């Protein structure tokens, strides 16, 4: 069955971003689209599941020279007294059948938390203690001692934007959407490329897919710089270099892990 | 009487709403259907669907069955259980008791009703201290004679405050009591 | 759980008994001592069986000649099965307490 | 209204080192500047209230629960009480060579619970916007990180702003602390001119802080390190019990003793 | 007692008809959502590494209102949107638990998978028997702790006790607050629970290097404008607006040191202070904690520092600060 074709038809226009990115991976003819998907009323229904007799009657009386309104009409249509009780018993039983398908912790080192990840003679204490004890025999010098005009003016100049302690562009708009779309594409493909990269996966069938994805990295990064070139030759302003870091770091991880694999071998 | 009430509820929309809220099962004279219905009722109780089992006080099912925790949580009694006043066997049984041992006919009749009601309503307290409420939808039980003939353990718990609650008031107090019993000891 | 009943000492398998159980046991012992037929009512569907059986067994041990045997009748066989289960549990508890088998027989027809 | 709390780090070791150095700045002038700041805070409005806490190696003590010079009676009482209590505390103090690092987490905890008590007692009609103007004066202690982080998170939940005013040293823990709760962080390099910094940067309350230009916040280095040699690490291997940042993958983390299963 | 610091929790809300009944002072659904907003915010504030997910079940169908995420604001917005939900239909425990199981099946073993079903309508119409699903839940070690409303449901009682969770029924709104606040805290790890090391990444806030030289412009990663500076990743190298967040590429949790430090108080619970009403030779009128006179005949003291704390001081210390001020010294 063409289940893949049916799913592609379903998502062709319902979701714009998914199909946009999937098509983009083919617009420049980067790779085959197989890997894309390889890696990644109520009343009538209730009666249908409730009454098997109604199911059989529907199968035998499928619309043929008749009308669904007439079929609806056929639905509602001491001997009768006991029939009602029997009908409730059977109907509740049918509904129920349809719903019934066939360590105390101990530690040895706690001061490590007291000094967490945050990083970092005797007569001196005596001298400082006595000196500070004798320091404050006089109090309330506020009248002049606390502040002076020259120091205050220096402080205000420092607080000025050009002073110390106080150091002090949305021009492009349409480029924003293009950058967002490119970032989404990079994320989409990096997701699969990094899906199993951190895990060692020392198996043949597991490593085959990482090798294929690593080649796909080369093949996608082949086309990325061409769009980069198109965008660059406009004004030579507001450089977009963050995208380069992702590609270069992915390449560095790829090559370093390749060297590590060779060393392990 | 059960069939007549069920038929009236079916003609009205009350029965359909009850069916929506919870599953409904009914008792019949034939033992096979009774057993099948009760077997499905137990599974309904185990599951979250729930079940409302309509039965007759004199029915053999009422005496044979025993209701425990999460089984027959709320016991509803629709009408005082009285045998038909036409069965001539009870006429001999009753007038002979009046003639000998000196028991009033009404006294023995009310005793036969209260004993049967206690039999069919005392199951929910089987054991293990499993909560449950017994609601009697009949103003006759509010009469002093019925209360006096009621078993002591039920009657002493019963109080005048809740003796003749309206339908809505009874529902509210039942909800509150179920809240209280839900929490652990 | 050995209860120092007024008449005698009676063993009991479960840990605790409600005051209504004390009242039941004392009234039942009064009836047995009087050796006269009587009637009594207890609410609980279960628990009454164990209390009654324990009191009857203790009374039999104290005065074996007074009571030849116990004839305990129940409405239905499915119900009497639960009674025989309770009696089996009580006998196991008493046998563990005594440390050995005793000439006691119990059966259902 | 506003409830201000000044947590002064009056560490005798460091302030007496300044006294021995005979530098221009002194603990007396620091206390006077803090006093002036509190007086101005209450001067702002009648409903406003203030409190003061000192910080010593042993413990931390509150410095605050006619018109002889023609003075406002309430501020006169504040001046007298703070002067007397600070002199008493500085004059009387035991010596313990083992413990010399200044204590700040306990003082901040006292401030937080004091603010909670005042918030409970005050009438519900008036809303209180409390603040803690921490004034550090010495290097922090490594062993206090955990408790200080607890109190900082409690302050974040309770909506109190920790305005740090470190001087002579940049405490990474304290800057991290104020960053979490959004309090301002000012590092005054001119100690003599400290009070001008208070009457501008710190004095304005949270109500008017947004609608005012103040020095930009300093970048915070949220570093992580393994429990072995104490060094920056970008990737941490924590477990589900210790929640401890470690060096490298190990069969079992020492602080856990759990029976980790390989895979 | 071993505690699972990292837990993926699903708050299953039922859009049943019974929620329409205004048993509480406001509408039942509105009250539950309003308080669940506070529950979500407090849960994130008391367990940053953990993440939450909301499944709304109505008309016999369960829909994921919000997938697993580390951002409380998004879930809060989802709650506010759901406040206006129609609230018609019947819930399905099988459907809701199956959706939760499908999402939680691929979750890492080390993290504790938990579900809190806020059950309102006692009925449970499900396509398949839930007793069978109970076996799969036990196999998958997904803790399920139901909170019933106005009903002691038997199927949910057995669900909770068999799966290891706890069952409760709302006595009133105040007790509802207490129940959810209690469920906020991490549950103790039982024998079935297992612990394993989890890879973690610690990013550093970065800005323009020097006067916007060699800048790193970027918009966001899950209408974001250009950002001069922000957080980054050791491996993604993709700008992140806020932390903590799971990597969109690596699959590794990015979280800073304070977020981890926020959970140490769980490992270090504070021992309850004995309450002595009498003064007991406590001549200090001022309470040490708050330096205020003790206006009530109550005092609290530790077993180490032996200090004095009033009612408010002790309550606050054991509730929020989670550490004794004087006893820190
Ligand atoms: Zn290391
Ligand atoms: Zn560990
Ligand atoms: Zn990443
Ligand atoms: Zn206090
Ligand atoms: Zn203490």
């Amino acid at each position: 069955a063409n289940k893949e074709l049916e799913e592609k038809n379903r998502m062709l226009q319902e979701d714009p971003v998914l199909f946009q990115l999937y098509k983009d991976l083919v617009v420049s003819q980067v790779i085959s689209a197989e890997e894309f998907w390889a890696n990644r009323s109520d009343i009538i229904e209730s009666i249908f599941r409730t009454y098997p007799a109604v199911k059989m009657k529907y199968a035998e009386n499928v619309p043929h020279n008749m009308t669904e309104k007439e079929f609806w009409t056929r639905f509602f249509q001491e001997n009768s007294n006991a029939a009602i009780i029997k009908r409730f018993n059977h109907h509740s039983a049918m509904v129920l059948a349809a719903g019934l398908r066939k360590i105390a912790l101990n530690l040895k080192k706690s001061d490590r938390y007291y000094h967490g990840p945050t990083p970092i003679t005797s007569q001196d204490i005596i001298n400082s203690f006595q000196s500070i004890r004798q320091e404050m025999e006089a109090y309330t010098p506020k009248l002049t001692q606390v502040l002076s005009s020259s120091a205050a003016s220096s402080t205000i100049t420092a607080l000025s934007p050009g002073g110390a302690l106080m150091q002090g562009q949305m021009v492009p708009n349409d480029i924003q959407s293009e950058l967002k779309h490119l970032y989404v594409a990079v994320g989409e493909l990096l997701r699969h490329f990094w899906s199993c990269f951190p895990v060692n996966t020392p198996f043949l069938e597991e490593k085959v897919v990482k090798m294929k994805s690593n080649l796909e990295r080369f093949q996608v990064t082949k086309l990325c710089p061409f769009q980069e070139k198109i965008r660059r030759q406009y004004l030579s302003t507001n450089l977009v270099s963050h995208i380069e870091e992702m590609l270069q770091t992915a390449y560095n991880k790829l090559h370093t892990w390749q060297s590590r694999r060779l060393m392990k071998k | 009487y059960m069939e007549s009430t069920v038929a009236s509820w079916y003609e009205q929309g009350i029965l359909e709403n009850i069916q929506r809220n919870k599953l409904l099962f009914i008792e019949t004279q034939d033992g096979a259907e009774t057993s099948v219905a009760l077997e499905k009722y137990q599974e309904a109780c185990e599951n979250g669907r729930g079940a409302i089992l309509l039965s007759v006080a004199r029915g053999k099912v009422s005496e044979g069955i025993d209701f425990v925790h999460h089984y027959g949580r709320a016991v509803i009694m629709f009408g005082v259980p009285y045998v038909y006043t036409q069965s001539r066997i009870l006429k001999a049984r009753l007038e002979y008791l009046r003639d000998q041992f000196q028991i009033r006919e009404n006294d023995f009749l009310t005793f036969d009703a209260m004993r049967h009601a206690a039999q069919c309503v005392g199951r929910a307290i089987r054991g293990k201290t499993d909560y449950g409420l017994m609601v009697f939808a009949d103003k006759r039980f509010a009469r002093g004679d019925k209360r006096g003939k009621l078993p002591r353990w039920i009657q002493e718990h019963l109080t005048d405050a809740n003796l003749n609650l309206t339908v809505d008031e009874g529902v509210q107090v039942a909800k509150y009591f179920l809240r209280q019993m839900a929490q652990p000891f | 759980m050995k209860l120092n009943v007024d008449g005698l000492l009676v063993y009991f398998p479960y840990d605790y008994i409600y005051p209504e159980q004390f009242s039941y046991m004392r009234e039942l012992k009064r009836t047995l001592d009087a050796k006269g037929h009587g009637v009594l009512e207890m609410p609980s569907g279960t628990g009454k069986t164990v209390s009654l059986l324990a009191l009857i067994m203790a009374y039999q041990r104290a005065y074996p000649l007074e009571v030849t045997k116990l004839i305990y009748c129940s409405r239905t066989v499915p119900e009497i099965e639960k009674v025989i289960e309770e009696l089996r549990k009580l006998l196991n508890f008493y046998e563990k307490q005594e440390g050995e088998k005793l000439p006691f027989l119990g059966l259902a027809l | 209204l506003n409830l201000l709390v000044i947590v002064v780090d009056a560490n005798p070791i460091w302030w007496g080192k300044q006294a021995l150095k005979e530098s221009q700045f002194t603990l007396s002038k620091c206390i006077d500047a803090v006093m002036v700041l509190g007086n101005s805070h209450l001067f702002m409005n009648r409903s406003n209230k203030l409190a003061v806490i000192a910080s010593h190696i042993q413990e931390s003590r509150f410095l605050y629960p006619g018109s002889k010079d023609g003075k406002y009676e309430l501020l006169t009482s504040a001046n007298e009480v703070i002067v007397e209590e600070i002199k008493d505390l500085m004059t009387k103090s035991d010596i313990k060579g083992q413990h010399t690092e200044t204590l700040l987490a306990g003082s901040l905890a006292k401030a937080l619970c004091y603010i909670h008590r005042m918030n409970k007692e005050v009438k519900d009609n008036q809303e209180m916007k409390s603040r803690i103007l921490v004034i550090k004066a010495a290097e922090d202690s490594a062993l206090q990180y955990m408790n200080f982080m607890n109190v900082i998170f409690a302050a974040q939940k309770q909506n109190i702003l920790i305005d740090a005013c470190v001087l002579d040293s940049d405490s990474g823990l304290l800057q991290q602390a104020c960053d979490i709760t959004g309090g301002l962080y000012l590092k005054v390099p001119q100690m003599p001119s400290l009070l001008q910094y208070l009457l501008w940067v710190f004095l304005p309350d949270q109500d008017q802080r947004s609608q005012l230009i103040l020095p930009p916040p300093v970048h915070v280095d949220y570093r992580a390190a393994c429990f072995c040699h104490r060094n920056l690490i970008e990737i941490g291997y924590v477990c589900s019990v210790c929640l401890s940042i470690f060096c490298n993958f190990s069969p079992i983390c020492t602080t856990c003793e759990t029976a980790f299963k390989i895979s | 007692v071993r505690l699972g610091m990292m837990r993926h929790l699903y708050v299953v809300v039922d859009g049943s008809r019974t929620m329409e009944d205004q048993d509480l002072k406001p509408n039942r659904l509105t009250c539950t959502l309003k308080l669940l907003e506070y529950f979500v915010e407090e849960y994130f504030d008391q367990n940053p590494i953990s993440q939450i997910g909301i499944i709304v079940t109505k008309s016999k169908r369960a829909e994921k209102l919000t997938e697993l995420s580390g951002n409380p604001r998004k879930h809060i917005t989802s709650l506010k949107k759901a406040v206006d939900m129609t609230c018609h239909g019947e819930p399905s425990l099988y459907n809701s638990l199956s959706i939760a199981m499908q999402t939680l099946k691929h979750m890492p073993g080390h993290t504790s998978r938990e579900v809190l079903i806020i059950f309102s309508s006692l009925t449970t119409c499900d396509p398949s028997n839930i007793y069978d699903l109970i076996k799969t839940l036990k196999a998958a070690k997904i803790r399920v702790s139901v909170i019933g409303l106005s009903a002691e449901v038997r199927v949910c009682t057995v669900l909770a006790r068999e799966t290891g969770g706890t069952y409760h029924v709302i006595l009133d709104e105040s007790h509802y607050k207490e129940l959810l606040t209690h469920h906020v805290s991490p549950p103790p790890a039982s024998s079935s629970s297992e612990c394993s090391l989890i890879r973690m990444g610690f990013p550093q806030h970065t800005i323009a290097s020097l006067s916007d030289q060699d800048a790193k412009p970027s918009f966001s990663m899950a209408e974001p404008g250009l950002t001069l500076g922000g957080y980054f990743c050791p491996q993604c190298r993709a700008k992140y607006c806020e932390l903590p967040v799971e990597c969109k590429i690596c699959g590794l949790t990015l979280v800073s040191a304070p977020h981890l430090a926020r959970s140490y108080h769980h490992l270090f619970p504070l021992d309850a202070f004995q309450e002595i009403p009498l003064e007991e030779y406590n001549g200090e009128r001022f309470c040490y904690g708050c330096q205020g006179e003790l206006k009530d005949q109550h005092v609290y003291v530790c077993a180490v520092c032996q200090n004095v704390f009033c009612v408010d001081c002790d309550v606050f210390v054991h509730d929020s600060l989670h550490c004794c001020p004087g006893c820190i010294h």
